[PDB]
């Protein structure tokens, strides 16, 4: 499914729940090394919610699987995100993406 | 320099530093360089590492030829044919053969671009990991990069590596790369003339688009690059902040300092942006991707701006507005992005949107004063005011980010960078400083006071800092200052947009002292009538002989509050004429739209009384109560006039009808045929629908519009009669009569004339010839419609109007 | 020529055609800029009677079937005769570029046999002339826009991918995508699904901060060690994360050109730098990074010493973190000059050296920096060969350069 690398540890054993805001700093590159977007250099710290399905399966997989101020590589399969059909205009047909993500807070 | 020599160079800004210049120079008549200016000089040094450049007809002798299997020859008939490499243009992703043919010492191999060995060999890698000791550990790397040595050779596609040499295979292929890119490198010691020939397709295959690719060919793209040894280089302008010791050695750098970038994909090699300014055919490529990109989300496509979000990514915009050494081309084109990305969709709606200048009657819209004893920049107008809203570019979510509005950016500190630009160029570029930020004075001053405009537009700089450039440029400076032609060309609109806000200060002004006048005056009517032939004919009647009989009830207050008026309508309207005056007396002008917009700002000027002529029949109070669908039908009709000008249009069509049938459903829309007759909203309509015409159900969608907005006052079916002559020509078969029924042309005009016997006296001749022109039928059935409205042209009240 | 080549071959002009041809593309030369405005008027006035008095004669189309049957060959006859063929070529669409720029009935006219156009395209020789015929359709036909689909706009997104990269494509691509005062939408939703999304066909941009680089000021050619420090890192000056790199090279190979190097000059980016540093804490090598774990997982933050050695009588780098194994890295590499530590980064970080002020020291090898301080300096630092030099007075500068442990005896 996925596999995604801890870069650093955060507090390890806080992982969140449906219900708790997932107060999240994230950027990403394609699997080439394009960069596609990054909320780190707009300076806004995103948030979403687990269960209430706002963002892409395998962001939110990866969301559920890291703890509190995780930096971790979250490398997810391109069927599990847009994929085939793609994002339009962003996201070519069928590539795979790499993430630097680290949650912030809970709520 | 030579072997190991220092330079000490002076560019001017070194007058401290003339060491025998005061001496001998400057008294004959010499200058130093810099003198004016605040920036450097950088400077293109040589380099070392040697990048694979293209092939000129410009050799020394080396010639390729471009021959369709596919071969390229050479020809090198010289003394020196010795050290030349050559390294090939496109590469491989990471099946299809290619070979390569010698006539009579030679290397191939398969170069990936990190590469940049300037030596006459075979010269020069295995990487170790763990299970925390190993064990496997060890397929990692041998690439540098390949080497192998009428022979006939191919590396063939996938993923793998393959050496093959004339039918049989040598040994040692490094079958190993995961996620590399490679070339068809062939290096040279030219032992004669005539010394290659390169090429069940071939490499067309992997590197163009389409792969059926069953026939191989050798595009125009394909080069066949020369590794050049140099070419000059740019300087790294700023540097070096370190802080260190020597017993500690505490070595600490501490630097925001970032470069601005890009690299060339199909021979992939980063480089630099603000190099650039040489490399002209990539300067102008370039620069048009930034026009394309401009021209890409121009009026409304808000998805594709999120788009354009992602791939450009705005504060990389914002450190390409401070860089005071990037070419005025990208200058221009970035000044553009900004704008065509997060501006234009806000602006261009307040730029229809002004000339409407309707206000509320609210408790704030009336301590407002006339001018006393400049500032336009006051606080005041809850003047309906179509409100912003924006999006935040993610690229996780869903729903919907079509309708979603546009992009953001960092206001406030966008206004205040601005305002340090405006300050500082304006300081810098007024005494002839010979290096301007990008070249001319054009592109320095130009996009940056389109930005500032289009910035003033969208309503926001509070007041201070609007203080503060009011009288940076009145002091009462900027517009006294000598300009070139676009630049005041792009200023007129900036005075445009200073007068039309004392234009709505003006009327905003006049509404609350109408407000108050209108109570005084209306309880003066209760105790006039209360008092006991002058009935109402139906108000207007009323007002009018109230001005009338009071055209100098009569009371001395009504005389005193006239009198108020007129000296209402008793320091800018000075300085505006006077400069437009002085700037055409002076400079013989060419761009006649420059013209065109002095003579404009001049008569206007002059002519205060008619912008308020033609200002006050298009605006309108509203009580307070209902405000909040007044903001959704201006909000709903600003979006609907920026649908006219979309224009084909196929698919927005749903959302025409979807803001048509809000515009039905909204409330003020019954009551106040005075709000939409003043908003030209019915004209708006119609020309949509001449539009569609020279057959969807747009048409009907709008003809029902058109009639039950002829169905709500009298003065609306007068607004609507006069279309008549065009209405008709429209109308032969334009809807009705497969069997929809409801609405069509030729039932908005029937629509138009049912009630009034006015309108019916008021019709004529040559209409109802058209009409019989059209009645041409041979067996049939829509001919029911021109006799129905003939119907409704000849009787109408109960008795025919027998003309 | 469709069927025989005898005489040689037949009346056929060529010099006649293709001197009546340049007459006539001289003839409706558009009028110049620096003439008077009324006789501009002029000009032009009987420039635009001159093409209508063509167009209700339909000679347009006789031109087409001179295009249509002039593409045969790819360059025959009496073959001086198929040696004028790319001047005809170029002059008939120069000529096809000269009828229609100014009249929009014209361009409404082409509403016909504007797809067969973007056909013929792909010839793959002359894309200027139908390119340019092409484009002043496009500007002044708004019925024309109404024509054109998917198919022809994927082709003109591969054009440029057959023929190199070429600004009148965009000036064409931008005509489609505007028209005169307005746009149409999914034209431009067509646009930036088929052009955009893969970022190949055309430039990028993309911004990163400055990379600093250097060394301890000492060649060194003896299983050579040094140990340095972490202080502070606070990884984020900007909103692009940062790094630390740690490594040896040489400048015999890898001129170090800040940022014009390799991509962002950086480490670990040529054939002498062998970076390390990472959480997950693997390296670089050639600007390529492959993912060597250890059991540690920590970042080069605050509070970190690393073990840094070079192997003797086996070209091996390997590296540790506090003494404790990272899965030891690199074996049986390149030999040629004197190295050195090259330890880098690009950030508001403070780090320290450690060679004499010690902390750390194992016996997998030992020669420390602090022990080869005996050849001409003391223990200086310097900026990695610093073609450059900033002052305020005047940047100064430098000249080139004039660059083992088994000494030459007198050979007796």
């Amino acid at each position: 499914g996925v596999e995604i690398e801890t870069i650093s540890p955060g507090d390890g054993r806080t992982f969140p729940k449906k219900g708790q805001t997932c107060v999240v700093h994230y950027t990403g590159m394609l699997q080439n090394g394009k960069k596609f977007d990054s909320s780190r250099d707009r300076n806004k710290p995103f948030k979403f919610r687990i269960g209430k399905q706002e963002v892409i399966k395998g962001f939110e997989e990866g969301a559920a699987q890291m703890s509190l101020g995780q930096r971790a590589k979250l490398t997810c399969t391109p069927d599990v995100a847009y994929g085939a059909t793609g994002h339009p205009g962003v996201i070519p047909p069928n590539a795979t993406l790499i993430f630097d993500v680290e949650l912030l807070n809970l709520e | 320099l030579g072997v190991a020599q220092v330079g000490r160079m002076n560019f001017g800004k070194d007058v401290s530093t003339l060491k025998y210049f005061t001496i001998c120079g400057l008294q004959e008549g010499y200058e130093p360089f810099a003198v004016n200016t605040n920036r450097d000089i950088t400077m293109w040094l040589s380099k070392r590492l040697p990048q694979f450049l293209q092939v000129p007809s410009s050799h020394e002798h080396i010639e390729v030829t471009r021959i369709d299997v596919t071969q390229k020859s050479f020809g090198s008939q010289n003394s020196s044919t010795d050290i030349m490499f050559y390294r090939l243009s496109m590469p491989i992703e990471c099946t299809y053969y290619y070979s390569v043919r010698i006539f009579p010492n030679v290397w191939v191999g398969w170069i990936t671009s990190d590469f940049h060995q300037y030596d006459t060999a075979f010269d020069l890698v295995t990487v170790t990991l763990g299970d925390e000791k190993g064990k496997v550990h060890e397929s990692i790397k041998r690439s540098n990069y390949m080497v192998c040595a009428n022979g006939l050779e191919i590396g063939c596609v996938v993923g793998l590596l393959t050496f093959t040499a004339n039918g049989k295979d040598l040994s040692t292929y490094y079958q190993v790369e995961p996620s590399t890119k490679l070339f068809p490198a062939v290096f040279a010691q030219a032992t004669s003339p005539n010394v290659f020939q390169f090429e069940a397709g071939l490499f067309k295959s992997e590197h163009k688009n389409p792969v059926p690719q069953c026939p191989p060919r050798l595009h125009v793209q394909f080069l066949s690059h020369v590794l050049w040894s140099r070419m000059p280089n740019q300087f790294l302008k700023v540097d070096v902040s370190r802080i260190s010791e020597r017993q500690g050695w505490l070595v600490q750098c501490l630097e925001p300092l970032q470069f601005m970038s890009l690299h060339i994909p199909e021979e992939n090699r980063s480089v630099d942006i603000l190099e650039l300014t040489e490399q002209e055919e990539l300067l102008k490529f370039h620069y048009h991707t930034l026009r394309l990109y401009s021209a890409v989300c121009a009026l409304g496509n808000h998805r594709v701006a999120h788009a354009l979000c992602s791939h450009v990514d705005e504060p990389q915009l914002l450190y390409a507005i401070e860089n005071k050494y990037m070419p005025g081309l990208l200058r221009a084109g970035y000044y553009d992005l900004l704008i065509d990305i997060h501006l234009s969709s806000y602006a261009t709606a307040r730029l229809m949107m002004n000339n409407e200048f309707i206000v509320p009657m609210t408790e704030e819209t009336k301590s407002i004063t006339l001018f006393p004893d400049g500032l336009p920049g006051i606080g005041l107008s809850t003047s309906l005011r179509p409100r912003m809203q924006f999006s935040s570019p993610s690229f996780v979510s869903i729903n919907n980010e079509c309708y979603q509005y546009s992009p953001e950016f960092p206001l406030d500190i966008l206004k205040a960078k601005t305002i340090q630009m405006l300050t500082e160029a304006v300081q810098e570029g007024s005494l002839h400083a010979r290096d301007p930020v990008g070249g001319t004075t054009e592109f320095l001053f130009v996009p940056l006071i389109k930005l500032f405009y289009t910035l003033l537009i969208m309503g926001i700089f509070h007041n201070e800092d609007l203080k503060h450039i009011l009288q940076l440029i009145e002091p009462s400076g900027l517009l006294q200052m000598k300009l070139p032609e676009p630049v005041k060309l792009q200023m007129c609109l900036l005075l445009q947009y200073l007068c039309d806000c004392q234009v709505r200060h003006r009327i905003e002004a006049i509404v609350a002292f109408s407000d108050d006048f209108v109570a005084k005056l209306q309880d003066n009517q209760r105790f006039r009538y209360n008092e006991v032939r002058d009935q109402l004919l139906d108000f207007h009647e009323d007002l009018m002989t109230h001005c009338g009989i009071e055209l100098d009830s009569d009371l001395t207050i009504r005389g005193r509050l006239l009198s108020l008026v007129e000296k209402v309508t008793y320091t800018l309207q000075q300085l505006i004429s006077e400069t437009m005056v002085r700037w055409a007396q002076e400079s013989v002008i060419e761009d006649p739209e420059l013209v065109r917009a002095m003579f404009v700002l001049l008569h206007r000027q002059y002519d205060g009384i008619g912008g308020l002529v033609r200002a006050l029949p298009k605006t309108y109070t509203i009580n307070g109560v209902s405000v909040e669908d007044t903001i959704n039908l201006l909000a709903s009709l600003g979006q609907i006039r920026s649908l006219l000008s979309v224009r084909m249009g196929k698919e927005e069509e749903k959302l025409m009808i979807r803001g048509l049938g809000d515009i039905m459903n909204n409330k003020v829309f019954y009551q106040h045929p005075n709000l939409m007759r003043a908003l030209g909203m019915h004209e708006t309509v119609m020309e949509v629908m001449v539009n569609v015409l020279g057959f969807p159900k747009m048409v009907a969608n709008c003809c029902r519009f058109l009639c039950y907005f002829c169905r709500i006052s009298r003065q609306n079916q007068k607004a609507m009669f006069d279309h008549l002559s065009y209405l008709l020509e429209n109308s032969s078969v334009g809807l009705a009569s497969p069997a929809m029924r409801g609405s069509t042309p030729l039932d908005v005009a029937a629509a138009s004339v049912m009630d009034n016997n006015e309108l019916a006296l008021a019709l004529r001749e040559p209409d109802l010839e058209k009409v019989v022109r059209y009645l041409a039928g041979c067996g049939p059935v829509e001919g029911e419609r021109y006799l129905d409205f003939l119907r409704f042209a000849v009787f109408c009240n109960g008795e025919s109007v027998e003309e | 020529l469709s069927k025989k080549a005898k005489a040689s071959t037949v009346d056929l002009p060529i010099e006649s055609v293709s001197l009546s041809l340049q007459d006539l593309i001289g003839y409706f030369h558009p009028p110049d800029e620096h003439l008077e405005h009324e006789d501009k008027q002029n000009r032009l006035r009987a420039l635009k009677n001159r093409q209508n008095l063509f167009q209700e004669e339909g000679m347009i189309n006789l031109v087409l079937e001179c295009i249509d049957r002039l593409h045969v060959y790819s360059s025959v006859a009496g073959r001086e005769a198929g040696e004028s063929w790319k001047s005809i070529l170029n002059s008939l669409y120069e000529l096809l570029a000269a009828l229609i720029r100014g009249n929009r009935k014209n361009c409404a006219q082409f509403s016909g046999s504007l797809d067969w156009l973007i056909s013929r395209l792909e010839r793959l020789e002359a894309s200027s002339g139908i390119l340019e015929v092409l484009h002043c359709v496009l500007v002044e036909s708004p019925e024309a826009l109404n024509i054109i689909k998917e198919g022809h706009i994927k082709s003109i997104i591969s054009l440029l991918d057959k023929h190199g990269r070429n600004h009148k494509v965009l000036d064409v691509l931008c005509s489609l995508c505007v028209c005169h005062g307005v746009a149409v939408r999914s034209n431009q939703h067509l646009i930036c699904d088929n052009l955009l999304p893969g970022r190949d066909l055309l430039l990028q941009t993309r911004l990163v901060n400055h990379v600093s680089s250097m060394r301890p000021n000492i060649f060194l050619g003896k299983k050579w060690y040094y140990e340095l420090m972490v202080d502070h890192t606070e990884p984020f000056v900007t909103a692009e994360a940062t790094h630390l790199r740690v490594g040896w090279a040489s400048t015999e190979g890898y001129s170090p050109y800040p940022g014009g190097g390799e991509e962002w000059g950086g480490n670990g980016v040529g054939d002498d730098l062998f970076s390390y540093g990472f959480d997950g804490l693997h390296l670089w090598s050639g600007c390529i990074a492959r993912t060597v774990s250890s059991p540690n997982q920590h970042l080069l933050r605050t509070d970190d010493v690393i073990s840094c050695c070079l192997d003797l009588s086996a070209p091996s780098i390997s590296f540790r973190i506090n003494g404790q194994p990272v899965q030891g890295m690199f074996e049986n590499f390149n030999i040629d000059g004197l190295f050195f530590p090259v330890v880098s980064f690009s950030a508001g970080i403070k780090v320290r050296f450690l060679l004499g002020e010690f902390k750390f020291l194992p016996p997998p090898g030992y020669a420390p920096c602090y022990e080869a301080v005996l050849p001409k300096e003391k223990l200086k630092v310097e900026h990695s060969r610093e073609y450059k030099q900033e002052r305020t007075y005047t940047r100064d500068l430098l000249g080139p350069t004039v660059s083992a442990f088994t000494p030459i005896p007198v050979d007796t």
